[PDB]
């Protein structure tokens, strides 16, 4: 971009393109952690500080030499600065979506937004040479996508704005990037609980933010779609690779989905899952391990995040 | 002083620095695996079996009542004398601490085979915060025996603590507590002799004390070389606890303890600032009243050892320590295995 | 570059005193010289050699760092 502006100015005379420090200023604006907001009730363990940016994902992790090593990089947004950033983006597509329905500008009814949550690993990423741990040479990413903003009016609610492309990479929004693997679990958990934490507190609270001239609220619900079978196996529960039970929805095993195949219903959830982990446990009933699995329903480990139980069409066609 | 280096079978990428190894009547089993229970081993406790230097990891049954505990990644270790084993404490996999006891036993033994028995127990009164890299050992004073425990490292409170720093630590106060583990008690007592913190040291029994020296303190940022001696009787009504400082202490943290022999123990291993590593043995002597630290020769490292930033192991038992080292990138299999004897 | 390599490997290890060598002698040799040199010279170990990773093998502290690891001095004198 530097030696296109420079040739254009220098031919032209004018200054038709902009310099790069003039870009940079105007990035600050779209970047988290420059509009003032207030969450109102305050986030649990959330500091309310509005000009918070890159942060490390390590989350202040220990990396001394006495205790566990580390071996990963990893920077993340805030959960809160980041949805205030993805909604402000979209401010005059939030004002047109509101006027297309002949609702009214300076509404400032609460704001149901549904976000989708996707998180998926990678492969065959190399390491650069330079300062740093022993990091592997493997990817796990995290981002969310905005779906759909709807406002209570009247007594039903309506819709103001809707993804076009969902499946784009117009709209897949980063969220926190480590450069780690998926098949560990400690440097997993170590980097993403503190996300999970941030997505707890704002599940049961609400956003104010100054909407173009009129302050507006905004309340969330998060649905974490945006996994493949093998991490949702190896992060709410079931064990890898392939076990007796196999579905993530239903406690059905491999025998009678083979034998019925047609008549089911979707059981499994993440309360579910933690309640199961701690009757693995505990063993109330005194069972010998192959009857406290088959009571247990597959569970041997502890969840961390909540998975809504859905599918993924990628994979299925992939996979069929 | 013996440097053997050992293989491994096909379970080497189950092998993580913070494991514990106990020694059950000549036999040593492991605990504390990386990742969460496989369908292999649904227990996670292991046959730690080196015949030959050859390491083969067989699953171990629990009993029918026993729970099935997550695995601890950094527990405390305690040898009651009915000869069982207690763990208290530490981090799971999913990296949140637990403030709960587990005690080791054999429920039924027979041919080539062995079953556990595990418990759960709740602590009632003065309850120990969660916490990792605390040491916990048992004092058999006037006929009756009852574990101490002392601080170590553990999350900020859940007051002050926040997502950009969720996972910074801080030691724990310098309570020293006092576990009786036939009746599931602990009342606090705050001693003026402890006025820091320490973490990742070592704890020595005796008839009537426990001998805490070196370890690591964090809000310092220092190690120093002191030497506590708590000495613990049981009167009728509450327990006295007295500590002293000694001199002579050294200045180590996360050491591994061995028993060799009777009154005498021999340490290895360790850090004693944050990129130096413990080159040299110290053999502590106990004695009815007397210890007496001194230098024996530094056993024959390798280039390996000598030259990597990171070691961990835990005890034997039978006068053998088993330490490790990275081994490479994991792109020989990511970890050497090495095991050392001493007499 | 990779035969100096090769050198580096054989020297770690002093071959001129051990004529016979297994199969595993020379992997521990491979995995602590590439440790070392990721450790001092901040050098990836990699399977095919590329030219950064000569031009920056071909230095002076890349003896250094290979010779600190060679127990004696004549072969320090060598390499040097
Ligand atoms: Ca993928
Ligand atoms: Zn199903």
């Amino acid at each position: 971009y530097h030696k296109m502006y420079r040739t254009v100015k220098a031919i032209t005379g004018r200054q038709i393109f902009q310099p790069l420090h003039a870009l940079r200023n105007a990035e600050k604006v779209l970047l988290p952690g420059y509009h003032p907001f207030e969450w109102q009730p305050p986030l649990k363990n959330v500091s309310s500080r509005t000009d918070v940016g890159i942060i490390d994902g390590l989350s202040g992790l220990a990396s001394s030499v006495d205790e566990y090593p580390v071996d990963t990089i990893a920077k993340r947004f805030r959960y809160d600065s980041a949805l205030v950033s993805a909604l402000m983006d979209m401010e005059e597509d939030i004002l047109e979506g509101m006027r297309s329905q002949d609702l009214d500008d300076y509404l400032n009814g609460p704001f149901t937004v549904v976000v989708k949550e996707s998180c998926d690993g990678m492969g065959d990423v190399s390491e650069k040479h330079g300062s740093g741990p022993a990091v592997p040479e493997k990817a796990v990413r995290f981002s969310f996508t905005v779906m759909r903003i709807t406002i209570e009016h009247g007594s039903q609610n309506v819709k103001v704005f809707e993804e076009p492309k969902p499946n784009s990479e117009l709209c897949c929004k980063p969220l926190c990037l480590m450069l780690a693997d998926e098949s560990d679990h400690e440097t997993l958990t170590a980097i993403l609980s503190p996300l999970i934490a941030e997505r707890e507190a704002m599940k049961s609270s609400e956003l104010t933010l100054e909407m173009g001239g009129i302050p507006r609220t905004f309340k969330f619900i998060f649905r974490g779609t945006g996994y493949d079978e093998k991490l949702v196996r190896e992060v709410e529960g079931l064990e890898a690779s392939g076990s007796v039970y196999i579905c993530t929805l239903c406690d059905t095993t491999r025998l009678e989905a083979s034998q019925n195949l047609v008549f089911h219903s979707i059981t499994r959830s993440h309360a579910e899952n933690l309640q199961r982990y701690e009757v693995w446990r505990s063993n109330p009933y005194h069972e010998s391990v192959e009857e406290l699995r088959d009571r247990v329903k597959g569970v041997s480990a502890k969840p961390f995040i909540e998975t809504v139980p859905s599918i993924d069409a990628l994979h299925c066609d992939i996979g069929n | 002083m013996s440097l053997q280096m050992v293989t491994v079978g096909h379970n080497i990428a189950l092998i993580q620095p913070g494991f514990s190894l106990m020694n059950f009547d000549g036999q040593v089993f492991f605990f504390g695996q990386k990742g969460w229970p496989k369908r292999s081993c649904p227990t996670g406790v292991f046959h730690f079996d080196i015949k030959q230097n050859h390491l083969k990891l067989k699953p171990a049954i629990f009993s029918k009542d026993s729970c099935y505990l997550p695995p601890l990644r950094y527990p405390a270790t305690c040898s009651y004398k009915k000869h069982q084993y207690i763990i208290h404490g530490g981090k799971t996999p999913n990296n949140e601490l637990s403030d709960k006891i587990y005690i080791m036993s054999v429920a039924c033994k027979n041919n080539k085979k062995v079953t556990f028995r595990c418990t759960e127990k709740d602590l009632v009164g003065d309850v120990p915060e969660p916490r990792y890299g605390h040491s916990i050992d048992v004092v058999y004073s006037r006929g009756k025996s009852m574990g101490v425990l002392f601080g170590g490292r553990s999350y900020m409170p859940s007051t002050q603590r926040t997502t950009e720093k969720w996972n910074s630590v801080a030691d724990c106060l310098p309570h020293v507590f006092l576990i009786d583990f036939e009746f599931g008690c602990a009342t606090s007592y705050i001693l003026p002799e402890l006025q820091d913190g320490l973490s990742f040291h070592v704890s020595i029994a005796r008839n009537d004390t426990v001998y805490i020296l070196g370890g690591h303190s964090l809000a310092s940022n220092i190690r120093p070389a002191n030497l506590y001696r708590i000495r613990v009787d049981l009167p009728l009504g509450t327990p006295a606890v007295n500590c002293t400082v000694l001199p002579g202490g050294i200045s180590v943290s996360s050491a591994i303890l061995t028993q060799t022999n009777n009154d005498e123990f021999v340490i290895v291993g360790g850090y004693q600032l944050e990129n130096q590593k413990r080159m040299v043995c110290s053999l502590v002597s106990l004695g009815d009243n007397t210890i007496e630290i001194s230098e024996m020769e530094t056993p024959d490292w390798t280039s390996d050892i000598k030259h990597s930033k990171i070691w961990f192991g835990s005890n034997m038992g039978n006068g053998t320590i088993f330490l490790g080292i990275p081994g490479d990138n994991k792109q020989s299999e990511a970890f050497y295995f090495y095991t050392l004897r001493c007499s | 570059a990779a035969e100096f390599y090769k050198i580096f490997q054989l020297e770690i290890g002093e071959v001129y005193k051990h004529p016979n060598a297994s199969k595993e002698e020379r992997k521990r040799w491979q995995a602590t010289l590439d440790k070392h040199l990721r450790k001092r010279m901040n050098l990836k170990p990699i399977m095919r050699m590329n030219g950064n990773f000569a031009r920056k093998l071909m230095t002076q502290e890349t003896v250094d760092a290979v010779c600190e690891l060679i127990p004696s001095e004549e072969r320090h004198e060598a390499l040097r």
